[PDB]
């Protein structure tokens, strides 16, 4: 009787509308992404949809910035609204600052804005999960941003459905600074190792990034090699 | 493997077999139904134009027998036939889910119905407990019948007794319980053609209990 | 084809037979009802003076055998009569859905009333078990009477009893048999004209569950 | 045509009949309601002061018949006057909305009431089955008697038994029969008096469930 | 029990409020289009009604623009008020950038629109689709704006009560850069395989529009050819 | 249990609020109106009333210009609100484009006024339909505003409680470019065929524009004419 | 269930909030008026009450203006709310136009105050019914304002808990242009046949006005003649 | 089921809220004035307390102006914020008109301020009633203020749990123009008339004002003469 | 099923809301004052709590100025932002008078602000009740403010759990102008006959002001005297 509102606390102490928005996020598919030596990267499981899509617009992985890119999970159309104002705090800062200086408090724009929702009544908060990829002053970043505003800076992690598998393989196999090839094929096993028996791994877009360089997206055919 | 098990019962009973169960009741079911209550029609004024003696309690009247015998028949593949559908429909109330209930009430309330039409189908004596309403008589016709005449039988064979109205309450028997017989076939014409119209119009919800076509919101 | 056997059903029985029936209750019935309780009240007075004693106790009275069997004609009739608008109604509940359920509760309104009137037209003996309304007596009042006046018959006859009180008893049986047959039909026409004002009130609803011009809003 | 037979309903059993009804029950029935009391007073004492023999089993007290059959004849006379007042109401329950209830919840409160009454004029036996209140015996006050009197004088009569309790039973059945009669008489008055006050306060709402002055609002 | 408000999430975490004005949508008439070599058509349905009604303003395709142009399916009221501000919006885009640039951000302003008010309290969503087609300096465009502002870059699609089975006739038929009039009747036997039996499809508003080239609609003698 | 806010919709998708505003605008007397050879009339039933009223008052038609009219039917006060704001709107449109040039977007205007309150919380919207006609720069016009705001550009409808029946008979016997009599005569007919059994057409108030005139009003004794 | 709120509809269609408060005004005592030859006059019953009363403030008639005056029935604070409006409302009128050169929109700006609070929740609407009545640039005039905000303008009305009895003598015995005199003895004769047996018809206030002159109320002995 | 809201009839027409306003005035102790020949009293009846209150602050009567003053029965908090507002509004009266010219409309400020909140949801009213009492320009003025808001300018009245009795006893007793002294000793008997059997009368405050004076208050021991 | 909200009248006519925040005043620990000859005193009972905490924020008594100074009982939150409060009330007296002149409206600013909280939805009351104490123009003060905001001067009070036994003794024992050491000894024996059996009077805080005086507080050892 508990669950109805944002605003009220269970005698326990819990926010189960807050709980429901991370189970809306947990119905969305599984999106991956780990630092290495000098970069980041990002894997992103798609099933493979009808062909009349343009394949431009189902991407899950965006680019907020040559230098800051992130994926969702989730609710399609909060995660569209939420992907809209990471870019536009991205602009913000850059021109408040200069330069994107430092990819955390683009995430902290993002988090203090879910954050906000889980808060007040009359506003429901938003389903989406987002992992921050990106090179800064300091260097590989690599964040995740929950639907109560939680943000964490990680050295590998998912969301999704799979989440708690991927980083259950990741927590026992992977090990840092990776020459980015191997980096991305001991994700696509973590990937692999998330789908249910029978499912067969379709190709996922994965896209990266090295220390002094911008962002590329593995297109179609270089991700067809791993697989 | 469970969804083996599953998909094992689904195909078993299915709603093709439902469906041929509801095409049989709207033809045959229903002229048997009419047929009964025509012969209980003509056994009652039968019965009726009649005065008795001594000699009508030395034998049944196996005509009555009949009639009770095939009424009782027809109770029991029309609960069988129910009972199929009833099986139907259990096989595939989904999750229990504390949303997401809108066909699952659907299905709650076709087995509602079906309740009634079973409950009303399987037999009962006048139980004297019930403050609803008071089944006619069901699967138990022929055996009711032959209690209370064979209680009268005894007090008027024995020496016999003396009450004129004793005979006249056999007379009573014969005519009250085809007259008995002749209710009941009409509101189990009711219940059933009730229940025909239930399922041709919620079987689309009965069978998906929900649609999902979530990978459109959720991605 | 699923359309065509509720097409089949509805057609079978539709709104004229309803309303044919209801016009056969606004006349015929309630003047028989009327005519029955006439009969009921000249044969309590019958009843009344008079004085008994061995002698009535052996031959029924034929005259109040055929009132109660009037009556009991007269229930089996306007249970049929009241069976037929039931099922009228009960083939036009549509689809189950959370909502829209306006005119669905007129029909559970005025099938919960002919409830009563068929449960107070319906037989049962005093069954000693419901803290309502006790009913008067229906389809089993010949039934009854005979089992109440053949154990007196049984006491009085044998030699016999000595009794005054058992004799009075009997006495006691037939007038007040008769008093419960005028009660049952006052009440019967209570009940009749009130279903007769719910149905002509409600009919419009009771074919048209609710009305669909969605094309208007919707396009 | 509809409308015709609703108003030949409403022009049959309309306000005056029920008023008159009313007029009737607020003078004569209260006054008859108290003599029968003060009989039963009077023949309770009359009970009070005397002690049985063998003699008092071999005849029945026509006084206590002659008190219980005016009773009897009261109830039955309340009970058809209350009736006449249910018809009255029912025929004037308008088109089952699911707003506009206000009259209409007045309505099935007075009915209610009149339940109340007839359920506690109507007669039944010690059922043992109801929680609530035993209603106090009602029409069959004579027949209770006879039948609780004749058991006793049975098991007098025969040889016969020779328990003193038994003869001390059957003055019991006759000072406590008698009390009863006092006892439902006293309650009855309450209850009538209650329903003249109900209609009397509540009879504009009970003739027009609802006033219509939409033309001021809609046009 | 929650399918009451907008804003409150079910334990699975699902907005069943959402999902009912997608429900609504459902009741309209079914209307389909796609691209081809050179220019995107849009294909409507319309049972025929009272010929008391002028044609004009029976349209559920309406031109936003020379060069922008949509259909709805739905509630009519919103339907008006949805192509009113796109309309508005289109103006605004042309005057802020001197021309309609791209479409996809008129369709983003009409996105974020009826994305709003499936968030906060006190407001219902909008119960209609939208289906925006056009060239633009990139070429044929060709969207689908849902109730909860989902949108998505299409090559073919529907809305509406047949949705799902032209879009399941066009996911197994359609091939690209069709020249113009094959395309119409593909898309033609695409609305008839969406009807039920009995049913003969009337005539439906059809119109196109090729690169360099303003919109026209087909009258109904050029839409009588493909019957 | 749905049909409590103006907010939420069935598992349908209905909105049963506004579908009672509908039927609140049902309980109104007909009336009804239609386009000729060079203009468009209208016809209003008024079962009369006391002749303490002063007849200037009870007028269902009414003018919001010398050449834009129109007629109510539902609850008499947002009836009477709505055809002021229907004056203002006319006025305010005329002094912004120096005449009214185009009846349509004073309609326009009423339209999106009656619309707005069918979506806000807090606020119940106008039990009224309204039936505009006039003469513009194009010609003869004639609407019908429903309280949903749903507009509609005819050429003949009613209004009110017979207004399926006359749209019935129009539907079956309108013909268009009567001249104006013979026009008025057939929708006096129409309006005579939606009454009940016994009941005697009293003298309804009817009125007319052509082009290049303002309007008039007949008066009773020219009505009575065609009783 | 639905008589709780202002804004919620009935299926039927009704507005019962609305309805109760028009059943409010009906608890209040009976008020009457009509117009004559050259004028309009007042009439209202006062049960008298106690003699610690300054007769001063018990006065259901008010003077609004010199040349307008009116009178309530149904709550007394309401009503008190009400006339203050009237009065504010004249002298805004008087001010913009030099003179209150029209009743009748003084009786609007009353009319769309009553009406609003009949459409918003959070607000309860006026339970007082009021009749206007005075001389303008046209003439005698005599309006009533019902909680709903209905304006009418008559020849003859009531208000109050007699109001169908007193509206049911004038509508079968009020002949127009009546002398002054005459005019107040018919109306008298109109509140005595509202009353119960029994009840004895006190003294009650009345008022007139002639074209060219202001107001006056004539004294209670002056009163006390048409006994 | 309606006592609940303040802004809701029930379907007799009643504000049960405002009632139960008013019943709770009923809780407070008696108080009661009247005016004679050329001036007005104010007599209240004080239960003694305990000693330990400084006998300042347990004043009923309290002085607005030099020349207006009044007394509260009800709730004590919402008490002092009326009197507080009584002397705001005289001040702002007396600034912008040079003078309290007349008390009446101070009595207007403050009832208007009471009635406000019998209209408006989110809100309850004051639970309070005031006797106002002084000299202006006409001379002696006596009012009440009830919760509603609803002002009456009397000769004599109460307010409190005895109301009902002292006005009982001053309408057949009361004769106007008494001197002083006589008028006070009748008041005092008629707040003696008010209590229950066994209770004795302590002593009262009571004050005054004659045409052309101030007010004073009488002391205890000029008090303690009329026991 | 009305003790839910603030702002509804029982059909006593009663606040339960305002008394459940004077109940929970009431959980809170006992603290007394009271005036004598040339100033006033507070008495404070503390139960000893954890060594840990810093004896310098436990103390309920708080200098409000040098010359006012009170104490609270009840929530500790509210209890902090209401002498918060008082402070810049006194600092906004003090600036726009040139000094705190008089107590009483330092005591009406906190009032009315604790007031004003009993009479607005989506507002709970302060759970609070303050006892101000002080030395102005005037002389010694000493008020009392409870949660519904009413104040009252007194020549001696307490609050809290003991203050019925405290108001009791002081009641029947309380003799004014006692040299300050006497009313310090009366005091605690007030305070001491407020506990249960078998309960110890711990050190409570003791502090004073005199005519011409600052405060001081009775540091522990001086309280430790009159143990």
């Amino acid at each position: 009787a508990y669950d109805r509102a944002i605003t009220v606390f269970s005698p326990d102490g819990r926010l189960f509308q807050v709980e429901y928005a991370r189970e809306a996020v947990k119905k969305g598919s599984t999106a991956l992404g780990m630092k290495f030596a000098n970069g980041v990267l990002l894997i992103s499981d798609k099933k493979v949809r009808s062909r009349l899509i343009e394949q431009n617009s189902i991407e899950k992985i965006q680019l907020i910035d040559d230098y800051v890119a992130a994926v969702t999970s989730g609710l399609v159309a909060d995660a569209r609204v939420l992907v809209d104002f990471a870019r536009i705090s991205a602009q913000q800062e850059k021109v408040t600052y200069g330069s994107l200086v430092n990819i955390e408090n683009l995430v902290k724009r993002v988090a203090d804005q879910m954050q906000q929702y889980t808060q007040y009544g009359g506003v429901r908060p938003y389903g989406v999960s987002l992992i921050f990829a990106g090179i800064d002053q300091i260097g590989p970043r690599l964040f995740d941003c929950d639907p109560a505003g939680t943000i964490n800076e990680y050295k590998a992690t998912a969301i999704g459905s799979g989440k708690d598998a991927v980083v259950s393989f990741l927590e026992r196999e992977y090990k840092e600074n990776l020459p980015e090839k191997e980096a991305v094929t001991l994700g696509i096993k973590a990937l692999k190792s998330s789908l249910e028996e029978g499912e067969e791994l379709k190709a996922p877009e994965i896209a990266s990034i090295t220390v002094g360089n911008k962002y590329r997206i593995y297109d179609q055919e270089e991700v067809k090699k791993f697989l | 493997k469970r969804a083996a098990l599953i998909q094992n019962l689904r195909d078993s009973y299915t709603e093709t077999s439902s469906f041929a169960v509801i095409e049989e009741w709207a033809a045959g079911t229903l002229q048997e139904i009419e047929g009964i209550a025509k012969a209980a029609v003509e056994a009652h004024g039968t019965i009726r134009n009649s005065t008795y003696g001594r000699a009508q309690a030395e034998k049944s009247p196996e005509q009555l027998l009949g009639v009770l015998q095939r009424y009782q028949d027809l109770c029991h593949n029309v609960y069988c036939q129910a009972e199929t559908i009833r099986t139907v429909i259990a096989i595939r109330i989904p999750e229990h889910k504390e949303a997401d209930n809108l066909g699952v009430a659907v299905q709650h309330a076709v087995l509602k119905v079906i309740d009634e039409l079973e409950i009303k189908t399987l037999g009962s004596g006048e139980k004297s407990g019930s403050g609803g309403a008071p089944t006619p008589i069901g699967m138990y016709a022929l055996r009711e019948y032959l209690s209370a005449r064979s209680t009268v039988e005894d007090k008027l064979l024995g020496g016999g007794s003396q009450s004129p109205s004793l005979l006249l309450e056999l007379r009573q028997i014969d005519a009250d319980f085809m007259l008995k017989v002749e209710l009941a076939t009409t509101h189990l014409s009711t219940m059933v053609r009730a229940v025909i119209n239930a399922y041709l119009l919620n079987w689309k919800k009965l069978i998906q209990p929900r649609g999902g076509h979530l990978d459109v919101l959720y991605r």
